[PDB]
DNA sequence: ACGATCCTCTCGAT
RNA sequence: AUCGAGAGGA
């Protein structure tokens, strides 16, 4: 709907700027994963 | 009057009689008068080597090409261990001719004629007896032209007798029992790969050409 | 099946035998001492330096990090940082000369020093093809 | 490589799938067996390089 | 048809191991180079070479396959041309290449002079030697004075 | 073997030749922390770091005499700090930590680092060998001395029977510490206070109708009555400058393990006898030469005993950078880090305790365990 | 192996002493000539003393490591023939599995202490998933 | 792959071992290498007097090789050159040397 | 003998006594990558 | 003093 | 890319 980052822990929407540098909306843990991808894969089941 | 019965210690040459040490010095003079006729006797060439030779006045200096550079960097710089120790070098000789000329006092000199003879020593070899060397930059341990020119992996036996090379290829094998004898089946991408200059030919163009 | 090779039902393999997921993962970090000069993630191109990568870029968005359903092969770049000095140098990792696969989780966070943090995974199957050991 | 057997020149034979393949009974002479054994290739790039391969 | 044998025939638990084909087979075909050596670089990694080892040169001296052995040992991997004083058999040579002009000062020798052709790791070394009070001196005839 | 690092060894290592010209007292542990630069100090669990390359360490604190922070140190994880030591199975998955990892490793840059069992031989042993034939001496009893609780002095004492079979008066001598030469071992023996002729031999021949091995003897007695008495046994060991040394040798590097105090003199005497006894049983045939494949004549040293062998060494620099800010103070300046940090590189490599290299302990003792399949 | 486990090390000491509260006549008071039957002691490779009738001490020893009052780690090797008793508690020696057998039986022979009886107590422990290796051990 | 020379070619035919008189070193060279540092003078980046260059091929990729020109791929060094003070023996020679005195002898040396 | 066991000295007492090399051996040719006198190398070629 | 060949890979540092 | 350390394939 339009994403950016997702904490590790807790599994919340974050998105964020270069210069807030990391962590999260409470649930501090800087880890943070990307997000997926929206050009939705194409597989060939074989 | 005398012969002493000569010693080694360290890179001096030390003597009994019947201790005055055989300061680096001394043995340059001899050679440089002994007769033509002494030379050749024992091993040398008038023109292409003699023993005064043997012992160091000047010093070459290896270009670059020899030893070079870069890193991880870019601004932030590079090195060799030869330009490292082609300067401990450059380094305490001008420590000596500050002393001489500026400075001088008596027994405090041959402190520091043995760091020069010493890294002179060490720029060309460093797995003899008592201390190796390392540090003022890297740690360890250290290089010397003499190992890089030293059995297997080291020049000759690594890089002159037997170079890695061009054009060749590798993978894992199996047998094929519809193949002939004389014959190995090379896969595709490798062939796509591997490549053989081959010159343009009434003879062969129209094949040729079809490819390129 | 000779001097210890065997026959495979490629039947089988197809319907599934002996199949096998592949993740390797890459890793980056931002500068070292400097008190002005910061490798920076970005999704570079020129800037004076001009000195990138064979290959391609297109495949990172901003932050410089590819995103995950997204299929990387080849000399693909990854992920893209740039380190200036004097300017915009390219310095960014691109996968495997020879690997191909699709990059699965990637993960953003920093080190003790409040550092950039990157490791990208890449996912692969791996089917029993006609040199593999077993 | 230790024989002048452990090198020789073969016959090319472009093929799918990325074995090199050879034939069981040129097998000794290398000392292969197939459970993993891994073989270099060279490619000669004269044409009288071509021709010592061939003849010798 | 049957099978003339009777067969083992049966579940038996097997490995798949590490070490795919795939994974392994590099080849290449002239790609970079060392920075020293000038010889190509290890690791499939990188589009290395393959090394043609001091034993594999034994073979091809066993088969009598000499111009091979150079260009093997040439022309792919290190090769290089260096200028030599036709006289201070050496590698103090001055390619003011364009200008014509050749001089090998001190020596003075502006006519006695050599393009040779040897594996880049060659001129090392000597230089190398060189650098390490040694002189490999290098002569054209197979000619020793008398 | 880490658990009874910490738990007990830690803590005798930091009282020790800890004390100054100051006194260290319990140490103090954190089940692991980190403090991430402009911040709290988070509480540090296992996976978190395998992430962030940090390391699964925790706090190293001292309580030092007339509370206080020296370092960190790696944990093992599953041990007696490692959160999951105590650790439900839904208390895993949670951690997201598998439930099937054993752990038995450390965690240092986000690489799972394996401490390599070392295979060594033991010490405070008795041991007998015959040597080849070119050699004069025959046979040695020899003991790799070595105390048990307080440093590493390592000190090989000798015991060779000069003389090959016939070749002329078969002559026993030993070796000792910082010196010059062997020892006929009546000269010892006389300097350790047993003196007469005899009231030796049963130091050493432990039943008298064993005259074959007593005759084994009758030549030693013979290269000392030169020498009759304590003082110059002692003598001979180079007056009153160099007496003392001796009286010291016989007490600090001879025999270590038994003491180093002052009167245990009789204590090793009989001890070098039993030594020259199994020499002598050896020499004689009646008992073979010792088998130095014996598994039960070597240990293997774990983690424990290494980060155990790493922390000592360190926890004496810290300890002696201090005897330094300090001397230079005249009128809290500890480096924490050294230990926290030498503890990192050798947890980190390979080089088993520190900088130097040499410690071509080089066992790359710490690997990065392996994980390509369970049972591996 | 499997089964193999090791020393982490002891103390020496409640031991030294526990020996020189029971025989083990100290070393320096020794006379070799006046008491050749005897077989000396040695923990963890000293010397500290001899011992006659070391027999009546092993079976103590045993019973004392293996009720449980002295570690179940340390090793106690009682060489008949060469008059030996070693002790030890270094650290680092591997060691193992094993069951007992002292011929400790009344209706019949040498046998193995355990018994169904303990055996199953120690399923018992399978399906309630207090009987534990340890209890074993004690 | 480098280009015309006017130069012929030849082959090796002859190699002569030999060593060094500092008679040619200083003939030889275009080095004098007065300073221990590899290129900065105050931050100045290029080469020096000093070490790496006076006369001697290049980093930047660039040609100044002496009118040389053509550069690291081509450059085939060339030659530095060290007067040192007061002499040193030499390493690999010190055991021939010390058997050269146990066989010449002292102040005249015959 | 330096394509071999002691290299560095070979090459220095070679250095000092001023050994001529004749280069009629396969491993120096390899050195200088030229033609070995081998069974393609051991005649000339001419018109 | 030497010590199988070749081979791919991972970790860590002035 | 140089260097040292272990792991693995024949
Ligand atoms: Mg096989
Ligand atoms: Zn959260
Ligand atoms: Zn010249
Ligand atoms: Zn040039
Ligand atoms: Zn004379």
């Amino acid at each position: 709907a339009t994403l950016k980052y997702i904490c590790a822990e807790c599994s919340s929407k974050l998105s964020l700027s270069r210069t807030d540098a990391v962590r999260c909306k409470d649930c501090g843990h800087r880890i943070l994963l990307k997000a997926r991808t929206k050009r939705l894969v194409q597989f060939e089941a074989r | 009057n005398t012969q002493p019965t000569i010693r080694k210690d360290g890179l001096k040459l030390v003597g009994s009689w019947k201790l005055r040490v055989l300061s680096t010095e001394e043995i340059l003079n001899i050679f440089k008068h002994i007769s033509v006729k002494d030379f050749t006797s024992l091993g040398f060439n008038e023109v292409f080597s003699r023993p005064e030779w043997m012992i160091l006045t000047c010093l070459p200096v290896p270009p670059p090409p020899v030893r070079p550079s870069i890193s991880f960097n870019e601004s932030q710089r590079g090195e060799d261990d030869l330009t490292f120790k082609l300067a401990d070098i450059l380094k305490a000789n001008i420590s000596l001719e500050t002393l001489e000329h500026n400075g001088a006092p008596h027994h405090a000199i041959e402190e520091a004629e043995s760091l020069l003879q010493f890294h002179v020593a060490t720029y060309m070899d460093n797995d003899i007896a008592g201390q190796p060397q390392a540090l003022q930059k890297s740690g360890r341990p250290v290089k010397s032209i003499r190992a890089r020119l030293k059995g297997k992996e080291g020049r000759i036996r690594g890089n002159l007798m037997g170079k890695r090379v061009d054009f060749s290829a590798r993978t894992v094998i199996s047998g094929d029992p519809n193949l002939e004898l004389d014959q190995v089946g090379v896969p595709k991408s490798i062939a796509k790969t591997l490549t053989y200059p081959e010159v343009v030919t009434p003879y062969n163009i129209d094949r040729l050409t079809q490819l390129v | 099946n000779q001097e210890d090779s065997m026959i495979m039902n490629q039947s089988s393999i197809d319907r599934g035998l002996f199949r096998s997921l592949f993740f390797r993962s890459y890793m980056d970090q931002e500068k070292k001492y400097g008190m002005s000069i910061t490798e920076t993630f970005e999704k570079p191109q020129r800037t004076n330096t001009l000195r990138m990568k064979h290959g391609t870029y297109d495949k990172l968005d901003d932050d410089g990090l590819i995103a995950p359903g997204v299929r990387v092969s080849g000399e693909d770049v990854i992920i893209g940082k740039t380190t200036p000095i004097s300017s915009k140098r390219d310095a960014s990792t691109p996968l495997r000369s020879t690997e191909n696969g699709i990059v699965d989780q990637v993960l953003v966070t920093t080190n003790q020093d409040g550092l950039k943090f990157v490791k990208v995974r890449v996912r692969t199957t791996k089917i029993p093809q006609i040199g593999d050991k077993f | 490589s230790l024989h002048k057997m452990s090198m020789m020149a073969h016959r090319v034979k472009v093929i799918p799938y990325s074995t090199f393949r050879l034939n069981l009974s040129v097998t000794s002479p290398y000392n292969a067996d197939f459970d993993g054994d891994e073989m270099n290739l060279h490619v000669p790039q004269s044409e009288e390089t071509r021709a010592e391969l061939s003849q010798l | 048809k049957k099978l003339m044998a009777q067969i083992f025939f049966g579940p038996t638990y097997y490995q798949r191991l590490r070490h795919m084909v795939d994974d392994k087979i590099h080849a290449r075909a002239r790609g970079p180079m060392q920075v020293l050596t000038r010889q190509p670089v290890e690791g499939r990694s990188r589009d290395g070479g393959l090394r043609f080892g001091e034993m594999e040169r034994d073979c091809m001296i066993a088969h009598g396959a000499a111009s091979f052995l150079k260009e093997r040992l040439m022309e792919a991997s290190d090769a290089f041309r260096v200028h030599i004083c036709g006289i201070c058999g050496l590698m103090t040579v001055i390619a003011k290449l364009n200008h014509n002009q050749f001089e090998c000062k001190g020596c003075d020798n502006k006519i006695d002079i050599y393009q040779i052709h040897i594996p880049y790791a060659a001129k090392l070394l000597f230089q190398e030697l060189m650098a390490m009070n040694i002189t490999p001196r290098l002569y054209t005839d197979r000619s020793r004075d008398f | 073997s880490f658990n009874q690092f910490v738990d007990y060894t830690l803590q005798d290592i930091i009282c020790e030749d800890s004390t100054l010209i100051i006194s260290f007292g319990k140490i103090y542990v954190t089940k692991p922390m980190v403090n991430e630069s402009d911040g709290v100090t988070h509480a540090l669990y296992p996976q978190e770091a395998r992430l962030r390359n940090l390391t699964y360490s925790s706090g190293l604190f001292v309580d030092v005499k007339k509370k206080v922070f020296i370092g960190r140190l790696p944990i093992m994880l599953r041990s007696k700090n490692c959160y999951l030591s105590e650790a439900t199975e839904s208390d895993l998955y949670k951690l997201k930590e598998c439930p099937f990892d054993m752990g038995g490793y450390f965690i240092i840059n986000g690489s799972e680092k394996v401490l390599i069992a070392q295979e060594r031989s033991a010490g405070n042993i008795v041991q007998v060998f015959k040597k080849a034939a070119p050699s004069p001496i025959s046979h040695v009893a020899e003991i790799r001395s070595a105390l048990e609780k307080g440093s590493r002095f390592i000190s090989t004492l000798q015991v060779k029977l000069y003389g090959r079979e016939g070749s002329s008066a078969r002559t026993i001598k030993a070796t000792l510490p910082y010196i010059k030469q062997d020892i006929p071992i009546v000269i010892i023996f006389r300097a350790l206070g047993i003196i007469p002729d005899g009231e030796i031999l049963e130091h050493i021949c432990y039943d008298v109708n064993d005259w074959q091995m007593l005759e084994m003897l009758k030549p030693c007695v013979e290269d000392g009555f030169v020498i009759q008495d304590r003082e110059t046994a002692l003598d001979f060991i180079g007056k009153e400058k160099r007496i003392q040394y001796a009286k010291d040798i016989l007490q600090k590097e001879f025999l270590p393990h038994i003491t180093q105090l002052e009167g245990f003199e009789s204590r090793k005497a009989f001890f070098l006898g039993y030594m020259i006894n199994r020499l002598l049983l050896c020499a004689l045939d009646r008992k073979d030469q010792d088998d130095r494949d014996h598994f039960g004549k070597k240990r293997l040293d774990l983690a424990g005993p290494l980060l155990a062998q790493l922390f000592k060494t360190l926890f004496k620099k810290l300890t002696k950078d201090i005897f330094r800010y300090m001397q230079r103070t005249v009128e809290l300046a500890i480096n924490a880090k050294t230990i926290t940090s030498g503890l990192k590189y050798a947890l980190a490599t390979g080089n088993w305790g520190e900088q130097k290299k040499a410690m071509s302990s080089r066992a790359g003792v710490s690997q990065v365990l392996n994980r390509y399949t369970y049972s591996s | 192996s499997l089964m193999s486990c090791i020393s982490v090390g002891t103390d020496p000491m409640p031991i030294i002493t526990f020996l020189s509260e029971w025989g083990m006549e100290p070393l320096e008071d020794y006379v070799p000539h006046q008491s050749p039957d005897a077989t000396r002691v040695f923990v963890n490779g000293v010397w500290h003393g001899v011992h006659r009738n070391p027999a009546r001490l092993m079976e103590t020893l045993r019973t004392l490591r293996r009720k449980g009052d002295i570690n179940p780690e340390v090793s106690m090797i009682r060489d008949i023939r060469e008059k030996e008793l070693k002790i030890f508690t270094d650290a680092g020696r591997v060691y193992r599995p094993l069951f007992i057998v002292e011929d400790d039986e009344s209706l019949g022979h040498k046998e193995l202490k355990v018994r169904k009886g303990h055996i199953a107590k120690l399923m018992a422990t399978e399906y309630q998933d207090e009987y534990t290796w340890s209890s074993l051990l004690n | 792959g480098q280009q015309y020379s006017s130069a012929p070619l030849r082959t090796v035919k002859e190699v002569q071992f030999g060593l060094f008189s500092p008679e040619e070193v200083r003939a030889i060279s275009v080095a004098k290498i007065r300073f221990p540092e590899t290129m900065d003078e105050t931050q100045t980046r290029a080469k020096i007097g000093g070490l790496n260059d006076p006369r001697l091929g290049s980093i930047d990729r660039n040609l100044k090789c002496q009118t040389c020109q053509e550069g690291m791929n081509e450059c085939p060094g060339h030659f530095g050159h060290i007067d040192l003070a007061k002499p040193v023996f030499h390493v690999g020679f010190i055991a021939k040397i010390k058997k050269v005195c146990e066989c010449v002898c002292m102040h005249c040396g015959k | 003998r330096c394509s071999f066991e002691e290299t560095v000295e070979i090459l220095f007492e070679a250095g000092a006594s001023a050994e001529l090399d004749d280069c009629r051996g396969v491993s120096e040719n390899v050195i200088l990558g030229q033609m070995a006198p081998i069974g393609t190398g051991a005649f000339d070629v001419m018109i």
